[PDB]
């Protein structure tokens, strides 16, 4: 039983940042070596764990977490660092045994009039601990005048939808990215 | 009524140290964004800083480390800590509201006086006319974008700016009709059908591409 990741990362559409979906990868062996010699592959800065004896190493299980995200944002990805996307949407602790992974998709995930299904969470009143989700769509308010439910005047809709369109691509170019962390999967068993 | 104010003016000599504050009512600190802006004599705007709520926070690369900003919810204002100071700082600084995509920079302050001892170009330059004509105005981007980060601000002399058009030709509550707004591509446009003695003033255009920055075009005045 091969490690359903090459038919995870290899799918047709994923979920928004702020409605990241998780999968258990189950008892089996993985071969990373056809994550490493993927051409298609552009960035994959890989921390913690060694990245040479990742399939040497047995870890207690494996989760797989992905979303899309603008193309200039994935640097927020990484530990240690703050901003609108990783603050808020989804936040990544400090070290982890694990690493990202971030490839190019454009022509996959984006159409000449633009894609309003996507969105990103905007306000928030705090922080998010390591690995939180929150799908809640509550009237955000500014706090002096209460909100019953009426958009208007100091009172928002938290969630904003990215719009991707054709364009010079440098940032807004829509990028996917999946998250591995690890906690009974072995690679080689020789 | 949402209302700023402000109490910093004064003259410093080089490397001395003064703050800033800035009381705000309607609106709590804590949950809506800040932002300040900084305008030096004859000078387009400039960025200097934002705060998330919670404790996220970005400088402008030009100053980093020689100024400081803290919030405070129990006089629900904000300070702009300023412990250097060099010749090349003697501006103004505004303080405003952000609110990223869902407009920008709605309400801002009086503006303080201190003294001491991506890039967007607007084409028109001095466009002058007589009220009875038609004015179109005129500023590009060097790297497109979905137009919907863009925004149009009018400041008249002796005062602080005020938001026109905001989010691609989406007016605000209030604007006459006469102001309206069509971009696409590289190059943006506004028009004002009608111009009324009132109307002279100075436009500048804004873009809030960039999640912790934002750059402000050298501006147009009529
Ligand atoms: C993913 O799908 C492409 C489809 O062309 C295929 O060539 C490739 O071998 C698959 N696996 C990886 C790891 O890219």
């Amino acid at each position: 039983n091969l490690c359903p990741f090459g038919e995870v990362f290899n799918a047709t559409r994923f979920a928004s940042v702020y409605a990241w979906n998780r999968k258990r990868i189950s008892n089996c062996v993985a071969d990373y070596s056809v994550l490493y010699n993927s051409a298609s592959f552009s960035t994959f800065k890989c921390y913690g764990v060694s990245p040479t004896k990742l399939n040497d190493l047995c870890f207690t299980n494996v989760y797989a977490d992905s979303f899309v995200i603008r193309g200039d944002e994935v640097r927020q990805i990484a530990p240690g660092q703050t901003g609108k996307i990783a603050d808020y949407n989804y936040k990544l602790p400090d070290d982890f045994t694990g690493c990202v992974i971030a490839w190019n998709s454009n022509n996959l995930d984006s159409k000449v009039g633009g894609n309003y299904n996507y969105l990103y969470r905007l306000f928030r009143k705090s922080n998010l601990k390591p690995f939180e989700r929150d799908i809640s769509t509550e009237i955000y308010q500014a706090g002096s005048t209460p909100c019953n439910g009426v958009e208007g005047f100091n009172c928002y809709f938290p969630l904003q939808s990215y719009g991707f369109q054709p364009t010079n691509g440098v940032g807004y170019q829509p990028y996917r990215v999946v998250v591995l962390s690890f906690e009974t999967v072995c690679g080689p068993k020789k | 009524e949402v209302q700023l104010l402000q109490s910093a003016g004064g003259l410093v000599q080089p490397g001395g140290s003064l703050r800033l504050s800035c009381a705000a009512s309607g609106f709590t600190v804590s949950a809506n964004y800040m932002s300040w802006v900084r305008q030096a004599p004859g000078k387009g705007l400039e960025w200097v800083s934002v705060i998330y709520p919670g404790g996220s926070t970005f400088y402008a690369d030009s100053v980093k480390g020689r100024f400081t900003i803290s919030k405070d919810n129990s006089k629900n204002t904000l300070y702009l800590q300023m412990n250097s100071l060099r010749v090349e700082d003697t501006a103004v600084y505004y303080c405003a509201r952000d609110l990223s995509v869902a407009g920008a920079f709605d309400i801002w302050g009086q503006g303080t006086l201190v003294t001491v001892s991506i890039v967007l170009t607007q084409s028109p330059g001095t466009l002058s006319l007589s009220p009875g004509e038609k004015a179109t105005l005129f500023c590009r981007a060097s790297q497109t974008f979905s137009s919907n980060y863009l925004a149009w601000y009018q400041q008249k002399p002796g005062q602080a700016p005020s938001l026109l058009i905001y989010g691609g030709s989406t007016r605000a509550a209030g604007i006459p009709d006469r102001f309206s707004g069509s971009g696409s591509g590289t190059d943006f446009t506004l028009t004002i059908n009608r111009l009324e003695p009132e109307d002279f003033a100075i436009y500048y255009c804004q873009e809030y591409g960039s999640s912790p920055r934002v750059t402000f075009g050298q501006g147009t005045r009529l």
